[PDB]
C-alpha cells in the first residue's frame, strides 16, 4: 500500500532479505538515524529558470523518506554556499547511528562541474565534484566510514548532445 | 591505538549524462534522469543492490531519441553491494 | 537510413587508486593491484560479471598496511552485465 | 588443467554458462577476433625505472590471451606514442568480428594521468583519462559500438599515501 511510510516504493520481503560477507550492514530500524541531503538550484542571476526542478524536489525527497531517509532540502545556493552546506552536513551526529547516506544535487552544469546560482561565463561558480567527495570523504567526515555514500547528480556535463550518426 | 583507513571509500556517484553532454529536463514532468532513477528505485530497490538499479537506468537510455543522454556511474569505491532492504 | 547512437557507451575504467592517492609496485613480484586483479579474474570469470569482479578487488584491498591503495572504478557506461565466459 | 589456451583461468561449464537479455552478447568462439592492448612504460628519461613491469606485462598478457583475446604489446611510449597508438588500435579491422577489447595501461602517475617516457614537472608528458575514451568511443571507434570496452589502469592518481587514522 502507498499509504505507508514506504509509499510507491516495492516492499522487500522476510523471505526475499534472506535469501539476498558481500552485504553493506543495514542497521536496526528502530534506532538508526539516516540522513540524507538534496541541493536543487532553480533561480539563477545569469542562466535561465530551471522550470520542472519542483517536480524533481518533490520526486527525490519522498522517495528518499520512502528508503528511510531524513531529507533535507536547500534551495538556490552559490558554490560557496553549497560548499559551507556539504560541511555542515558532514558535521551532522545522526550519521554516526546511521548506515549510509544520500546526497543530490541538482542544477544547470558545465564540462567542470555543477552551477551556483551565480554562476556566470564571465564570473564563474563551479563546484567540482572533487570538491564534494572530499567533504564527505573519511578525513573529514569521519562519522561516515565504510558506510555507502550514494551521489546522484542532475546536470549537463557540457553543450553536446552525447548522439553519433551510424547507418542500417 | 590507532589504526589505518583508506582516506576514499564506499563512494557510488550517479550522473545524469556522459562528459562533454547534455541532460534534459521537462519543463513541467521534470527531469529524465531523476523520474527514471524514481521509478527504478521504487521497482528494484527490494530486489536489486544500488549498482545494479543503475546499470538498469542506463539501459533504459539505450535507445536514444531526438532528446538522448546517458547516465554515467563514477568514481565507485564500493567494496559490497548495497541492499536499501525497504521495509526493514 | 542512418539512426542515432550514444557517443559513449559499454566503457569502464578499472584504475589502481583513487584520486590524489599513489599505487604500490612491488620491484621484483610486480604490481600489487595487477597482481590482484589477475587473481581475481582467474578466480572469478568464471562465476562473475567484470563489475562484481572489479567490486572483489578493491575489497581484497579493505584492510590498509603500510602500503595502502584503494582501486576505482571510473566512468561506468556498461548497460548490461559483462561475463567473460572463459572456455566458450 | 593449465596446459590448455585459458590457463589458469577457471573454466565456466555449460551447465554454469546456463545458469547466467541483461547480458552482453558473446560472439561464437570459432569466428571472432578478440583484441586487446597493452601499454607499459617501464624505462623513461627523468623518472626512475619501473622494476618489476616485466612481470606485470607477463601476468596481463597471458591473462588477457586466456580469456581468449589477442594481445598487442607496446613498450616506452610517449604521450604522442600513446594516443597514436591507440588511434591505430581503434582502427583494427578485427574489433569488427570481436564483441568486446580490453586496455591495459602501466606506468607512473600523476593527479592529471598517465605519464609518458620522456615526462617532467618541467616539460609534462601527460596522457589523460579523457583522451582514452575519445579515442575508443562509438564516433571515433565505430567498430566497437555496444561492445564493453574494458580500460585497466596501472599508476599514482598522485602523491598522497591515501590513508588517515583512527582510533579503537
Amino acid at each position: 500500500t502507498s499509504s505507508g511510510s514506504e509509499g510507491n516504493v516495492k516492499l522487500c520481503s522476510l523471505e526475499e532479505a534472506q535469501r539476498i560477507a558481500e552485504i553493506y550492514p543495514i542497521m536496526d530500524k528502530s534506532s538508526r538515524t539516516r540522513l540524507a541531503l538534496i541541493i536543487c538550484n532553480e533561480e539563477f542571476d545569469s542562466i535561465p529558470r530551471r522550470t520542472g526542478a519542483e517536480v524533481d524536489i518533490t520526486g527525490m525527497t519522498m522517495l528518499l523518506q520512502n528508503l528511510g531517509y531524513s531529507v533535507d532540502v536547500k534551495k538556490n545556493l552559490t558554490a560557496s554556499d553549497m560548499t559551507t552546506e556539504l560541511e555542515a552536513f558532514a558535521h551532522r551526529p545522526e550519521h554516526k547511528t546511521s548506515d549510509s547516506t544520500f546526497l543530490v544535487f541538482m542544477s544547470h552544469g558545465i564540462r567542470e562541474g555543477i552551477c551556483g546560482k551565480k554562476h556566470s561565463e564571465q564570473v564563474p561558480d563551479i563546484l567540482q565534484l572533487n570538491a564534494i567527495f572530499n567533504m564527505l570523504n573519511t578525513k573529514n567526515c569521519p562519522s561516515l566510514k565504510d558506510k555507502p555514500k550514494v551521489i546522484i547528480i542532475q546536470a549537463c556535463a557540457g553543450d553536446s548532445p552525447g548522439v553519433v550518426w551510424f547507418k542500417d | 591505538a590507532i589504526k589505518k583507513a583508506h582516506i576514499e571509500k564506499d563512494f557510488i556517484a550517479f550522473c545524469s549524462s556522459t562528459p562533454d553532454n547534455v541532460s534534459w529536463r521537462h519543463p513541467t514532468m521534470g527531469s529524465v534522469f531523476i523520474g527514471r532513477l524514481i521509478e527504478h528505485m521504487q521497482e528494484y530497490a527490494c530486489s536489486c543492490d544500488v549498482e545494479e538499479i543503475f546499470r538498469k537506468v542506463r539501459f533504459s537510455f539505450e535507445q536514444p531519441d531526438g532528446r538522448a543522454q546517458m547516465p554515467t556511474t563514477e568514481r565507485v569505491t564500493l567494496t559490497r553491494c548495497f541492499y536499501l532492504f525497504p521495509g526493514h
